[PDB]
C-alpha cells in the first residue's frame, strides 16, 4: 500500500493531479517534479504514512530520489 | 600594466609566513598554504610551458583542491579561469566550452598528463551566466573588481586567519569569490563543500562542527533547507559567529525560523548584487528591528559605490539617506565589469565602459536602506540561480513537435514555479509533462526544468510574445 499512497501523493501534490508517465523509477528531483528544496516534505509525508522512525541524521537523502528508493528504505527500517 | 592582484600577493605571503597554516580541506583531504601555493606554482609553470599568457583557461573540473590550484595558476601564467558548475548536463557544458573558446581546458585528464611528466592581464576570471539567446553570456571580472570586493568584506566581516568558511557554491559563482579570495586574502581556512553534499543537510550539519566553520556564505534556499531539516542548532552551530545570504530574498517568517537555529551573538547579513557588480549593497540585521519588517533590506551601497534609481519616466535620481521612491537600481564604481566578454546587450552597452551597470532589479528606498521590489525583464532566480527564460525557450524550439514556446513565472515564498506555453506543429502528437522534462534533462539543470505545461492552439505575439497576455491564456485554459 506504501508504493501507491507515494505515487498518489506526488501526482496530488506536484502534477495537479496527473499520474501520466509517473511511476516508482520516475526522478522526482532530476525532472524538478520536487524542487530540491521541498525534500523534508517529502520525508515528513513518508515518516507519517510508513509508520517506522525517519532521523535524517542517519539517512542518505539518495533514498527520497523515486517512489521505488523511498519503498526500500521503510522495507530496511521495518528490519 | 597592472599592480600584483592584492590576492595573490596576499596568498604568497601566507606560503612565507605561516606555511603550515590549512588553507583548504576537502572530504577527508586538507592543504596548508605551502601545499596550496607550491601546486599553484606546478601548475602555472605548466601554463607558461605551453606559451599562455592573456588567455582563457576553462577549468571543467568538480569541487577540488586541485581546482583551486587552477584558479591561481591561471593568474600566476597571465591567464584568466572560466568556471563551470560540473553538475550541469554535459551539452550545457559544451555550449559554455563553445561561447568562451579557451585557449585550453583544464580536466581531470589534464591533470593526470601534469602529474605523470609582470602582470599585463586586468582580466582575472570570465563568468557564464544564462543567456536570452540560449548563448552563454560571460561576465568578465577583473583583478581591480576582486581586490575592491575582498578588501569590503574582509573588513565588514573582520575576517581573520582564525575564521573557517565554508565554501558552499560552485566556482561557477560569485558567491565562491568571498569563500576562497577573502579566505585567502586574510589566511583562513576554507571548507570547500563538494558537489555531493551541496543539498545533504546531514553532510552540511556535520561538516560545519567537524571543521568549526565560523562564517557561512550561501542562497537563502539552502539556510532554510537547514532550518527545516531539524539537524542546524546553535550547539552543532557553535563556532558560527556571521551567516551571510544572498541572491534571492529571505522571506521574513522563514528567516525568523533560522535565527533560533544560529548562536544568538551570530551577525546575520543580507548581501546583494548580480555578477556584474558582485556585492554592491549590504545590510546586518538587527534582531530587535526584524520583528517589524515586512521585507529584510538589502541595506546601502559599499563604501566608495553609488547609485541611482530610475523611475517609471526613465529619470535617474541620485540615492540619498532621504530618497523615498522606487526605481530600477543603477550601480556605479570600481565593482562593474568592464563588459560582457562574448555578446552585445545594448541596455548596459552605454553603462559598462563608465563603470555603471542597470541592474534590472526594481528596489524602493525607505528609512531602513534600499528593499527589493522584484524583476522588470525575463531573467528570473530559481533557488537563487540565474536563470534567463530565453535560454529554456530556446531549447524548446528545438522539440520536433513545437512550434512557438514561452515560459511565464508564478512566485512565492521561497518557491518558484515556471509555465510553459507551448503551441505545436500541424499534426504533431502533443508532449506530455513529464516527456518534455525527460527532453530538457538532457541539455538544461534541473531547476531550468518547468514544471507546468499548457498547450494553446495560438501564443500570443506582436509585429515575438507577447509576455503580458500569458498569464491571461494559462488563467482562461485552466
Ligand atoms: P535545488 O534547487 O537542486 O538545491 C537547493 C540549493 C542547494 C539551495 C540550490 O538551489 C543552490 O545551490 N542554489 C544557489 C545558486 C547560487 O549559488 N547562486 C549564487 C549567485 S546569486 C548572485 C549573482 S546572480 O547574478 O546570479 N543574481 C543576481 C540577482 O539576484 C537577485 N538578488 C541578489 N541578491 C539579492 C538579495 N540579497 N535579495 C534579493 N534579491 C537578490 C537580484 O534579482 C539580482 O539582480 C550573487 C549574490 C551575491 C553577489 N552575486
Ligand atoms: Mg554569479
Amino acid at each position: 500500500m506504501l508504493e501507491s499512497k507515494l505515487i498518489n501523493h506526488i501526482a496530488t501534490q506536484f502534477l495537479d493531479g496527473e499520474k501520466d508517465g509517473l511511476d516508482s523509477q520516475t526522478p522526482l528531483f532530476e525532472l524538478n517534479i520536487v524542487d530540491s528544496a521541498a525534500i523534508f516534505d517529502l520525508v515528513d509525508f513518508l515518516r507519517q504514512e510508513s509508520k517506522v522512525s525517519i532521523g535524517m541524521q542517519e539517512i542518505h537523502p539518495a533514498n527520497f530520489a523515486t517512489v521505488q528508493s523511498m519503498v526500500a528504505l521503510v522495507q530496511r527500517l521495518k528490519a | 600594466t597592472i599592480s600584483t592582484p592584492v590576492i595573490i600577493d596576499s596568498l604568497i605571503r601566507h606560503a612565507q609566513r605561516t606555511p603550515e597554516q590549512t588553507a583548504l580541506l576537502c572530504g577527508d583531504q586538507h592543504w596548508n598554504y605551502r601545499q596550496l601555493v607550491t601546486r599553484a606554482h606546478v601548475m602555472a609553470s605548466a601554463l607558461r610551458q605551453a606559451g599562455l599568457s592573456g588567455q582563457a583557461i576553462l577549468l571543467n573540473l568538480p569541487k577540488s583542491l586541485d581546482a583551486v590550484a587552477a584558479i591561481y595558476a591561471t593568474w600566476l601564467s597571465g591567464n584568466h579561469y572560466i568556471p563551470i558548475d560540473y553538475s550541469q548536463p554535459s551539452s550545457r557544458i559544451e555550449r559554455i566550452i563553445a561561447a568562451a573558446a579557451p585557449a585550453l581546458i583544464i580536466d581531470t585528464a589534464w591533470l593526470a598528463t601534469l602529474d605523470s611528466q609582470v602582470y599585463h592581464n586586468p582580466i582575472a576570471a570570465i563568468l557564464y551566466t544564462s543567456g536570452s539567446t540560449g548563448t552563454p553570456k560571460g561576465v568578465q571580472i577583473s583583478h581591480e573588481m576582486l581586490g575592491f570586493f575582498i578588501q569590503w568584506a574582509v573588513r565588514d566581516t573582520q575576517l581573520t586567519a582564525r575564521d573557517v568558511l565554508s565554501n558552499h557554491a560552485s566556482f561557477a559563482f560569485d558567491l565562491s569569490t568571498f569563500d576562497l579570495f577573502a579566505s585567502a586574502y586574510v589566511g583562513a581556512a576554507t571548507w570547500i563543500i563538494r558537489e555531493s553534499e551541496q543539498k545533504d543537510c546531514a553532510a552540511l550539519a556535520q561538516g560545519l562542527q567537524r571543521h568549526a566553520v565560523s562564517v557561512w556564505y550561501s542562497v537563502p534556499s539552502i539556510l532554510a533547507m537547514l532550518e527545516k531539516s531539524t539537524l542546524l542548532n546553535p550547539t552543532l552551530g557553535q563556532s558560527l559567529r556571521q551567516v551571510i545570504f544572498a541572491g534571492e530574498p529571505y522571506p521574513v517568517t522563514a528567516l525568523k525560523r533560522l535565527l533560533p537555529c544560529l548562536p544568538q551573538p551570530c551577525r546575520v547579513s543580507n548581501w546583494y548584487g548580480p555578477t556584474e557588480t558582485n556585492v554592491c549593497v549590504a545590510y546586518a540585521i538587527d534582531r530587535a528591528r526584524l520583528a517589524m519588517l515586512k521585507q529584510v533590506p538589502i541595506g546601502l551601497p559599499l563604501e566608495g559605490l553609488t547609485a541611482q534609481l530610475e523611475d517609471e519616466n526613465g529619470d535617474r535620481h541620485p540615492l540619498t539617506a532621504q530618497l523615498r521612491l522606487s526605481g530600477e537600481l543603477l550601480i556605479s564604481g570600481p565593482c562593474v565589469t568592464p563588459g560582457y566578454s562574448n555578446v552585445v546587450v545594448p541596455r548596459q552597452a552605454a553603462l559598462h565602459p563608465h563603470q555603471c551597470h542597470a541592474t534590472g532589479d526594481w528596489v524602493e528606498m525607505t528609512p531602513e536602506g534600499l528593499v527589493f521590489r522584484g524583476r522588470i525583464d525575463d531573467m528570473v532566480k530559481i533557488n537563487g540561480y540565474r536563470v534567463e527564460l530565453g535560454e529554456i525557450e530556446s531549447v524548446l524550439h528545438q522539440h520536433p513537435a513545437i512550434d512557438r514556446a514561452a515560459l511565464c513565472v508564478e512566485l512565492g515564498d521561497l518557491r518558484q514555479t515556471l509555465i510553459m506555453v507551448i503551441s505545436l506543429q500541424t499534426g504533431a502528437v502533443p508532449p506530455g509533462l513529464l516527456e518534455l522534462k525527460q527532453f530538457l534533462q538532457q541539455k538544461l539543470p534541473s531547476y531550468m526544468i518547468p514544471n507546468k505545461l499548457v498547450i494553446t492552439e495560438s501564443l500570443p505575439v506582436n509585429a515575438k510574445v507577447d509576455r503580458k497576455q500569458l498569464a491571461g491564456v494559462v488563467a482562461v485554459l485552466e
